[PDB]
DNA sequence: GCTTGACAAAAGTGTTAAATTGTGCTATACTGGGAGCCGTCACGGATGC
RNA sequence: UCGA
């Protein structure tokens, strides 16, 4: 639209935070050594900041655009445009 | 700092100005620097002589023929209008500000003079010592 | 002074709590990436690792608490991972920043915002841009004060999807596919086509460092041979240029709003007084002074 | 300035700053170093009252004050602030982020809650829209043309 | 970090040039026996996308598999014919 | 002087053995060349020395037609391994034209 | 001359050269051979100087040893360093991207006799990088140099500053050393708000000691009245904890941590220099054996001595029961206390960190591995010693790349000398003090010579007879000259040193016999400060001029007229020119262009008096007469470090006889045994219809029909092929997707073939990868099936010339693994190709002179119509009138008249006797034939009166007509108008270079490429095919014109927009109207990185609430 | 113009041999890191003394 | 590390 008045500013409340994150990084892992996939629960993790493939489960169980905005009950992958790992947070539970 | 300052209106309608020195004590001449302070202004008030003829009415552009027939007429300071007394709320006036240095003519409506001034002061930069 | 900021948070609804945190918020991975290069070695985001060491230290600090522990082992560990959140936002604010190999400083969240390289005077006040090039600037003695000589092959390049429409409009070639690669391969074609599109189309010239406003003007291009530009010998004032191996850019002004700003503003003729003092900018110098006087 | 006041002190800005360039034959007009020198007088100390949320020792805009000070139903003396001082002052606060110190005027942005309007051009600049001043004034861009329909019956 | 190119970035000729490869297939599979036009447009998938098979394209026309593989071999050796062909050589890559 | 052709030598960049040249340096002497030729269509000189010696202007055979001017221009020195294979081509033309 | 080959170019000189120039490259060599064990430098120490020398190996090993466990029971010592012969040779080292090195052999004995005695072995350290005869190194394949860092020498310097308290002037002092803590007068160990009085009480002083020494001029006394306790022990537990303030201070440990933090030497580690500097400079063990460890005591009580005396203003100072020396303030830039540390020593430092590095390994090995049968061979990891010297070598600032464009590049950065690096400052970090010319300078480093850049006075370039000391300050030859009698007798001054005499100049009048022809002569005395003496006082004069001035500034002729700037310039572009494809060597010019052509190792020298037995393009035979045998290969069109030519031609005949040092075969740029930069043309300097204006030049079009201008350009491409992931990379033609019409030129293998022609695009190397899943689309695969063309499981990964650029294939280069060969992990098959050009001289290519006159290429008319003289002979340059006065270079002006002297030929009439112009005449010169080579060294030169009266000279143009009158100008004809100029105009030969900046390397043209992954703005760089910065300030020249709607484009759609440069593009091909534009891709960065922050950020509309630019805003 | 049945290929598909992966454990006695840092310059304003 |  590229038409807004105002931006405004301030601080971000733990809660803010939460609702912001699609889910809580448990691992400080990257991408496994031998498939070079995601590995869950770390960092780019499919599972909560969105698939690698546009429209593709991790698992493959989706593959094509026919179904959208449904998550795979094996992978726990969304089905949804790849772009969304731009925008997508994550979060950290503090101890 | 100046980038946020353009010319809004026309005029701002207001009254206020500035002294120009033109020309002091002369003879028995005329100053130094007349081109970077008094040319391309605005006369503020009305520019009159010992027996107030008005020579000059306000809101002259005071080319080089309009400081010739001013020294002529033998005064020696005029009220000219500048964007320091300029009221305009937001940004400033054309007729407060000048005539456009590149144009020769008065200042549109669009030009952004804030950007043109800090660039008209810091390119010469690299020849100061 | 004290009272500015507890001032601040009595007028506005945010709590005071926001100033510590109970989460850290993740940022998204393509904005971190990790990527393979060459041949399967990889290269990554300093994020990942900063983050690394704030996850590490948090699950280890779990860990200690189930079992129980002296205080003197969490307390260790609560500080280390402070340190660790405090190195990901900004660090080498606090003590000694987080090197990798070979003592060099991790970037951090902070470090992506602040300085010359930072998203703000790097990427955002200014950016690269299409449809543009840069060569040697050579004298045009002989061109017209809003003419500039334009290198064929810069402008081929420079123009080639106006060209590639119009040896498609004309029979020169079949869809889109034949035009790119008739451009591509030079063929002699495409250069009486070049001159087509050319014609009337304004570009804009700039010679850094760019001091005032006329450091950027509008020309007519003019195809011309060789690899040089010919830039004319009055505007050379107003770029400082000289031509002892000066290099010049060139930008290609696309939408019907740019082409006029371009033909109207920014034209060579239009301007030929400093809009500073008001003395001429572009005027007879050097050669010309001694060849009049 | 705290003799001679406001309006004298520009005189003696322009004069020094002029003097400086002449003296190495730079000429330069005298509008383009009023220009500058109009954006370090715009604002005023605040040294008492204010009847709503404004400070003692506060820099606040003049025409901002004026309005706000009317509430018929505050004192403080005119400053002199450097380019610096002035330009991190701005009422955009992405427009100091951007220009120097990003660090410092970011945590104080966000502690007072600030809203950017994103009035001025360097904002719009940053975010992809029209910058307000030449061709992208609000009258400028909203030209329609249309042709004359005695010069369409030519056609 | 400024040398790595995005791989998966959108290229603009080849985008453009899918758009005239759309524009000119419905052309070419608009001459065509409406029904035999229909047997290409499952087989592959195009509109719907998920390529069919023969027995899914013979339940919606009401056919046996291997009625449908006669179609698609009469509107194929129809289609390698110049006629249709000669334009879309371009596109091989 | 259009294009030259050596066999042992697939472009200008080689050495030829036993030569004290080489073939940029041999054809910043074949330069000099002042040949004359009467026909339109292209034709075709030939040079061939072997042994120890000194390579000149006269060694080439000219085709029926063409002649050349200077004999003694100094084109290359061999020695007993050294032996040069060359066939040139003789055009016409005016002015001055590039390689083509 | 003085060489087998030179040829002859007569000289103008007025003086006779008392001493040779040294061998240019010893700075390098003497530096790597004092390093290991050399008996070439083994022999130089003994005849003169001490009898025990010692290496940089034995020296560091010496440090080394022993090895001991802190127990005391067993000890690990080194000894022996050995050397063999180099794995292979450079040519094979270069070829193969092998280091080239030579193994290490040495001693190491385990002895424990506590237990039962051990035994000991022969230990390898590691194959070592060695120093070729150039005076570089191959390391990994890449020909690189070690240059010389300038550092700050170790020892006491004291400066005096004026208080910003009181107008009274103060002194502080500051000792410096390599590892120590360095306390400073009295901050120790960077710990501020430190007494003057605590030391003497913490070293134990008793108190009537410090009343003898300091009771003079009172100060210390005052400040040892003033004190918190007087305690002798009582202020070894003040100041001890002072510094440390942690882990309360035991009672014992503070006692000799003192001795510990500086008298030890294993924390102060006392410096080898310092030692000298201090103790000399101090007075303490006046001629006295060297290698003393840090300063007990005595040194550091005459540096508190040295403090009070410098503000009492005493000169004479005498140490107790030393000796005495003056007190004065040091200056940092006097090259006698900044010294340059060398190739050898800088590897030192290295290995000695290598060394350090491993004995943690090994005393952490010695205790817990075993016992008693270990030995050297259990743990002794070398992997951290090589490692020391690989990680140096790369990565590092002093070990840079060789530059190379011609011999001159090259010959100058062995000698640079810089500031900047590791223990040095950086560039930000520097002030404008060092920068500045010192006096110190004369003789030692060139002042002139120097970068532009950020870079200026921090790097410069050794002077010409300067040679580096065993310590590392620089010394310089002088004549002596003892009682008004110029000497046999040279010795080298070295800065202090220098001070102590008076330096006669060397530019002075002469008798036959020898001694000083005037009574009043020139000098320069220890300020550095110019006086006028008489014979009495002198005592030592300069051996010539030039002395100061390096290679590359001796080679500019008439150099004393050029301004230093523009002097800066010529010699820095000296070293930019281009080898071309016949180089010439200089019509006018200085000598230097024969000696520094041989030194340059680009060259080919006969080290045999003999015969030459066979020549070839290839390589050449010498016979020697003592029977032997020597040959020559010749480097052929080999590429350049920087892409230029190195091809070497033979020079010789067959049957000739040649000389020990003789000229065999040229360089790339050399002519007959001199530097051949450039090419001397006729140069007409006046303004033609503006087409050379304001510095541009115009040319001749014969340089490009004769090709006296081209030159060739080799480029080197690279490919794997590697294991990957999913398979393995395959090189072959089987290029999935392509018209068999484009492979036409590729082998079976899948290469280019050699001598093939080629363009931007065309395919070098085809290549293939696996991918998967392939995933194709319903509309494409629709024609793979009326095609029948399967599609391949690879993807296609090839290697395309980029764009801009053409040639010819000049060589293959491919190493596969199926052959042994030698490869890195997960690398299969690799290919080089390398492609050259022949580069034609075409508009826009940069050509400069020798003074610092510099311009582009305007444009080139033909032959035909160009001024020219009546000869009908046209000109070559046109040089514009209005740029020589202007940058106060007129030696170009002056080598142009020489130019068309020497060019034609001369004949001084001379009478019965002899022109007064020329008593003072060059010898024997009178004559000379056409085309004759002059040489006019620097401030020994050919000045004004002799110019003007060999302007008078033989001029025979074919005929008896002569083309240039004595004031050096001719009338030119105009050949495209057909009439006369009407004034006469100044014309002769110059000398220009070809300069590396050229049009088709800097061309560049882009409308859609690649864009970058977190940003989705395009790249820089021609490389990578990106686009041009439209940059903050090139936006404020926008925003003046006032133009948003252009702003806002170059912003957004022609960079950031994702969806709006694929809808413009779009629009074009369409020929509709250029879409609107969207939001940059940065800002939406920008939200997300403050959100990262914790900093809540919302876009909002003005009506309601905010809104969100995607899934998160 | 379409269908049949037999028919081979392919595509899954469930089940088992296998590799990959994670956690625990090792009992002479051993208990507080080592690394390092020299060459701005000018300024403002807190913070620390 | 160099070019304006
Ligand atoms: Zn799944
Ligand atoms: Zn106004």
């Amino acid at each position: 639209v590229n038409f807004f008045d105002e931006l405004r500013i301030g601080l971000a409340t733990a809660d803010d935070i939460r609702n912001w994150s699609y889910g809580e990084v448990k691992k400080p892992e990257t991408i496994n050594y031998r498939t070079l996939k995601p590995e869950k629960d770390g960092l780019f993790c499919e599972k909560i900041f969105g698939p690698t493939r546009d429209w593709e489960c991790y698992c493959g169980k989706y593959k094509r655009v026919r179904f959208k905005g449904i998550i795979c009950e094996r992978c726990g992958v969304e089905v949804t445009r790849a772009k969304v790992r731009r925008e997508r947070m994550g979060h950290i539970e503090l101890a | 700092v100046s980038q946020d300052v353009i010319v809004r209106e026309h005029d701002c309608e207001t009254e206020r100005g500035i002294n120009v020195t033109l020309a002091e004590r002369g003879p028995d001449i005329r100053d130094a620097h007349v081109e970077t302070s008094a040319f391309a202004r605005t006369l503020a008030t009305d520019a009159v002589d010992a027996n107030g003829n008005v020579i000059i009415e306000r809101g002259h552009d005071l080319g080089d023929p309009a400081i010739d027939a001013l020294l002529a007429a033998g005064i020696t300071t005029v009220k000219v209008r500048s964007v320091l007394t300029c009221t305009s709320a937001t940004g400033v006036c054309a007729m407060c500000y000048g005539r456009s240095m590149a144009t020769g003519k008065l200042v549109d409506i669009g030009e952004a003079v804030g950007i043109v001034a800090a660039q008209s002061i810091g390119e010469p930069g690299t020849q100061l010592t | 002074k004290r009272l500015k900021v507890v001032a601040a948070f009595q007028q506005s609804g945010n709590s005071p709590m926001g100033m510590v945190l109970d989460a850290v918020p993740v940022i998204p991975p393509e904005l971190r990436p990790m990527v393979q290069l060459d041949g399967g070695r990889f290269a990554t985001s300093d994020l990942n690792d900063l983050y690394r060491r704030v996850i590490n230290r948090n699950n280890r600090l779990k860990r200690l608490i189930d079992l129980g522990a002296p205080e003197i082992i969490v307390n260790n560990e609560k500080r280390m991972l402070q340190e660790s959140v405090d190195a990901l936002f900004d660090n080498g604010r606090r003590g000694r920043p987080v090197t990798g190999p070979g003592n060099r400083p991790l970037k951090s969240l902070s470090d992506l915002l602040k300085g010359k390289q930072g998203r703000f005077r790097q990427n955002l006040l200014g950016k690269r841009v299409d449809y543009s090039g840069r060569s040697v600037i050579v004298v045009g003695p002989q061109l017209k004060l809003h003419q500039c000589g334009l290198p064929k092959l810069m402008a081929l390049e420079l123009f080639k999807p106006f060209v590639m429409k119009r040896l498609v409009d004309l029979n020169h070639a079949q869809n889109i596919k034949s035009a790119k690669r008739m451009v591509e391969r030079q063929r002699p074609q495409v250069w009486d086509v070049l001159e087509e599109v050319i014609a009337e189309h304004p570009v804009l010239l700039n010679r850094a460092p760019t001091l005032h406003r006329l450091g950027i003007q509008a020309f007519e291009p003019q195809l011309v041979e060789g690899k040089a530009i010919q830039l004319h010998p009055l505007v050379c004032e107003a770029f400082n240029a000289d031509f002892d191996g000066d290099q010049m850019a060139v930008h290609l002004p696309l939408s019907a709003e740019a082409q006029a700003e371009a033909r109207i503003l920014m034209l060579s003729s239009n301007n030929i007084l400093s809009p500073a003092s008001g003395k001429p900018l572009a005027m007879p110098r050097l050669d010309m002074v001694t060849g009049l006087y | 300035l705290r003799v001679q006041g406001p309006r004298e002190v520009q005189i003696h800005l322009v004069k020094e700053v002029q003097e400086v360039y002449r003296a190495q034959g730079v000429s330069i007009h005298d509008k383009h170093i009023e220009v500058i020198v109009r954006q370090m007088l715009r604002r005023v100390t605040i040294i008492d009252s204010g009847s709503t949320e404004f400070l003692p020792g506060s820099l606040t805009e003049r025409a901002e004050f004026e309005a706000e000070n009317r509430r018929v139903v505050a004192a403080g003396r005119p400053v002199l602030m450097g380019i610096t001082k002035a330009s991190l002052a701005t009422d955009s606060w992405l427009s100091a982020a951007s220009f120097q110190e990003t660090t410092r005027v970011l945590t104080d942005a966000a502690i007072n809650c600030r809203s950017d309007k994103l009035n001025g051009l360097k904002e719009n600049v940053i975010i992809g829209k029209l910058i307000p001043a030449g061709t992208g004034i609000s009258r400028y861009r909203n030209i329609n043309v249309q042709p004359t329909e005695e010069a369409r019956a030519a056609a | 970090g400024d040398f790595i190119e995005d791989s998966e970035a959108v290229v603009a000729v080849d985008a453009v040039s899918f758009t005239l490869l759309q524009d000119q297939l419905q052309s070419v599979l608009e001459t065509l026996s409406e029904r035999e036009a229909g047997v290409v447009r499952l087989r592959f998938g195009l509109t719907d996308g998920q390529p069919r098979t023969l027995d899914e394209i013979g339940q919606v026309y009401g056919v046996t598999r291997e009625r449908i593989r006669q179609i698609e071999s009469k509107t194929m050796s129809k289609l390698r014919h110049p006629s249709r062909s000669q334009v879309l050589r371009d596109y091989l890559d | 002087v259009t294009s030259i052709r050596i066999d042992g030598v697939l472009h200008e960049f080689t050495t030829v053995p036993g030569v004290k040249e080489d073939v940029t340096d041999i054809i910043l002497n074949l330069k000099g060349l002042v040949v004359s030729s009467d026909d339109d269509e292209p034709v075709t000189m030939y040079l061939r020395k072997q042994g120890p010696g000194v390579v000149t202007a006269g060694d080439i055979v000219p085709p029926a037609g063409v002649t050349v001017h200077n004999p003694d221009m100094h084109i290359a020195t061999l020695n007993d391994k050294g032996k040069l294979e060359v066939e040139l081509v003789v055009e016409r033309g005016r002015g001055y034209v590039p390689a083509v | 001359n003085s060489v087998p080959g030179a040829p002859n170019r007569v000289s103008f000189a007025k003086l006779r050269e008392p001493l040779e120039v040294p061998g240019l490259l010893d700075v390098q060599t003497d530096s790597f051979e004092w390093l290991v064990g050399s008996d070439r430098w083994r022999q130089a120490a003994i005849d003169r100087g001490e009898e025990n020398p010692v290496g940089g190996l034995e020296e560091v090993l010496a440090e080394l040893s022993p090895i001991e466990d802190f127990s005391g029971s067993m000890s690990l010592s080194f000894s022996d360093p050995r050397f063999d012969e180099v794995k292979a040779s450079v040519d094979e080292c270069k070829d193969k991207d092998m280091t080239y090195a030579a193994p290490l052999f040495v001693t190491a004995e385990f002895i424990n006799n506590n237990t039962g005695e051990i035994k000991s072995q022969t230990v390898f350290m590691g194959d070592f990088p060695m120093m070729t005869e150039k005076g570089t190194f191959i390391i990994n394949g890449t020909e690189r140099v070690v240059v010389s860092q300038l550092v700050r020498s170790p020892g006491v310097y004291f400066d005096e500053t004026i208080d910003k308290s009181t107008e009274k002037t103060l002194h502080s002092v500051k000792v410096i050393p390599g590892r120590g803590a360095w306390l400073e007068f009295v901050r120790i160990d960077r710990k501020r708000r430190q007494p003057v009085t605590v030391l003497l009480k913490a070293l134990g002083w008793t108190n009537e000691n410090i009343v003898e020494r300091f009771g003079f001029s009172e100060i210390m006394m005052g400040t040892l009245e003033k004190d918190t306790t007087s305690g002798t022990d009582e202020a070894l537990l003040d100041i001890y904890r002072k510094l440390r303030p942690g882990e309360p201070p035991t009672k014992e440990s503070a006692q000799t941590l003192l001795e510990n933090l500086f008298f030890k030497e294993k924390r102060y580690d006392l410096a080898r220099v310092g030692r000298y500097k201090v103790n000399k400079k101090l007075g303490l063990n006046a001629g006295k054996p060297i290698t003393s460890s840090t300063l007990t005591e005595e040194d550091v009580v005459a540096t508190i001595e040295y403090l009070v005396r410098l503000h009492e203003g005493q000169t004479s100072m005498t140490v107790p029961g030393g000796v005495e020396v003056p007190v004065e303030v040091d200056d940092i830039d006097h090259f006698g206390n900044r010294r340059l540390r060398t190739v050898g020593e800088l590897i030192q430092n290295q290995i000695r960190v290598g060394l350090s590095r491993m004995e943690r390994v090994v005393r952490e090995r010695m205790t817990t591995q075993d016992v008693e049968a270990i030995t050297p061979q259990t743990l002794i990891n070398i992997r951290p010693v090589v490692a020391a010297i690989k990680e140096f070598f790369g990565t590092s600032q002093l070990s840079q790349f060789m530059d190379q464009n011609n011999p001159l590049s090259g010959l100058t950065h062995k000698r640079r000398l810089s500031a900047l690096g590791p223990g040095g400052l950086s560039r930000e970090r520097a002030g404008l003090e060092v920068r500045d010319v010192h006096p110190s300078h004369y003789g030692r480093m060139c002042p002139i010579e120097t970068p532009e850049g950020p870079n200026i006075g921090l790097i410069g370039s050794l002077s010409v007879y300067a040679r580096v000391n065993p310590f590392g300050f620089i010394e310089t030859p002088y004549r002596k000259v003892e009682n008004g009698v110029v000497t046999d007798q040279i010795d080298y001054l070295t800065a202090d040193e220098e001070d102590r005499h008076v330096v006669a100049q060397a530019n002075s009048p002469t008798d036959e016999n020898g001694r000083f022809t005037e009574d009043r002569v020139m000098v320069r005395k220890k300020g550095g400060e110019v006086e006028f003496v008489s014979a009495d006082q002198v005592d030592y004069m300069d051996v010539s001029p030039r002395q100061m001035v390096s290679v590359a500034t001796a080679m500019i002729p008439f150099l004393e007229h050029d301004d230093a700037n523009r002097a800066l310039m010529g010699a820095n572009m000296q070293r930019q020119a281009v080898p071309l494809v016949r180089s010439e060597a200089p019509l006018v010019g200085t000598g230097m262009e024969l000696r520094a052509a041989i030194d340059a190792g680009d060259v080919v020298v006969a080290d045999k008096t003999g015969v030459i037995e066979e020549v070839s393009a290839d390589y050449i035979t010498v016979m020697a007469d003592d029977g032997t045998r020597q040959s020559y290969r010749l480097r052929k069109f080999a590429r350049s470090n920087h892409g230029t030519c190195a091809n070497q031609r033979p020079i010789v005949d067959a049957g000739q006889r040649v000389e020990a040092g003789q000229v065999i075969a040229d360089g790339p740029c050399t002519q007959n045994g001199e530097m051949a930069l450039g090419k001397n043309l006729l140069v007409a300097i006046m303004p033609w219809e503006g087409h050379n204006y304001e510095d541009a030049i115009i040319l001749s079009n014969r340089l490009v029909e004769e090709d006296v201008l081209t030159s060739i350009h080799i480029e080197e491409h690279e490919i794997d092929a590697r294991d990957t992931k999913l398979g393995a990379e395959e090189i072959t033609r089987d290029i999935p997707n392509v018209s068999d019409e484009v492979l036409a030129d590729l082998d079976e293998r899948g290469i280019v073939r050699i001598g093939a022609e080629v363009r931007d695009g065309d395919i070098l190397v085809g290549k293939v990868t696996p991918k998967g899943e392939t995933e194709l689309t319903p509309e494409e695969r629709l024609l793979r099936a009326i095609f029948g063309e399967k599609a391949r499981e690879v993807r296609d990964t090839s290697l395309k010339v980029p764009h801009g650029e053409s040639g010819k294939v000049i060589g293959i280069r491919v190493f596969s693994r199926e052959d042994d060969d030698e490869l890195p992990a997960g690398v299969n098959e690799l290919v080089r190709v390398y492609v050259a050009q022949k580069r034609k001289i075409s508009d826009g290519d940069k050509l400069a002179g020798r003074h610092g006159n510099k311009g582009v290429i305007g444009k080139i008319l033909p032959v035909e119509d160009m001024p020219f003289l009546p000869d009908g002979t046209p000109v070559d340059i046109i040089l514009n009138t209005h740029g020589v006065p202007r940058r106060m270079n007129i030696g170009q002006i002056l080598e142009t008249h020489l130019g068309w002297v020497a060019k034609a030929g001369w004949n001084i009439d001379v009478a019965a006797g002899v022109p007064d112009w020329a008593s003072k005449l060059p010898e024997e010169l009178y004559s000379a034939p056409a085309d004759s080579t002059v040489a006019t060294p620097v401030f020994d030169g050919a000045q004004e009166g002799e110019l003007a009266g060999l302007l008078g000279s033989t001029l025979p143009n074919r005929d008896g007509e002569v083309m240039v009158d004595a004031d050096g100008k001719s009338t030119l004809f105009d050949g495209r108008s057909g009439e006369p100029f009407p004034y006469p105009v100044t014309v002769g030969y110059m000398y220009i270079l070809k300069l590396h900046h050229l049009v088709d390397d800097k061309i560049h043209a882009r409308s859609t490429g690649p864009y970058s992954m977190i940003t989705q703005q395009p790249l820089g760089g021609k490389a990578q095919f990106g686009g041009q910065r439209f940059g903050e300030m090139e936006c404020w020249a926008m925003q003046a014109y006032g133009a948003a709607y252009t702003l806002q484009e170059l912003l957004t759609i022609k960079s950031d927009d994702t969806v709006g440069r694929v809808k413009v593009y779009e629009a074009i091909v369409k020929g509709e109207n250029i879409p609107e534009p969207g939001i940059p891709e940065s800002f939406k960065v920008l939200l997300k990185e403050l959100q990262s922050l914790c900093l809540n950020v919302e876009v909002l509309s003005s009506d309601g609430a905010a809104i969100e630019m995607r899934d998160g805003d």
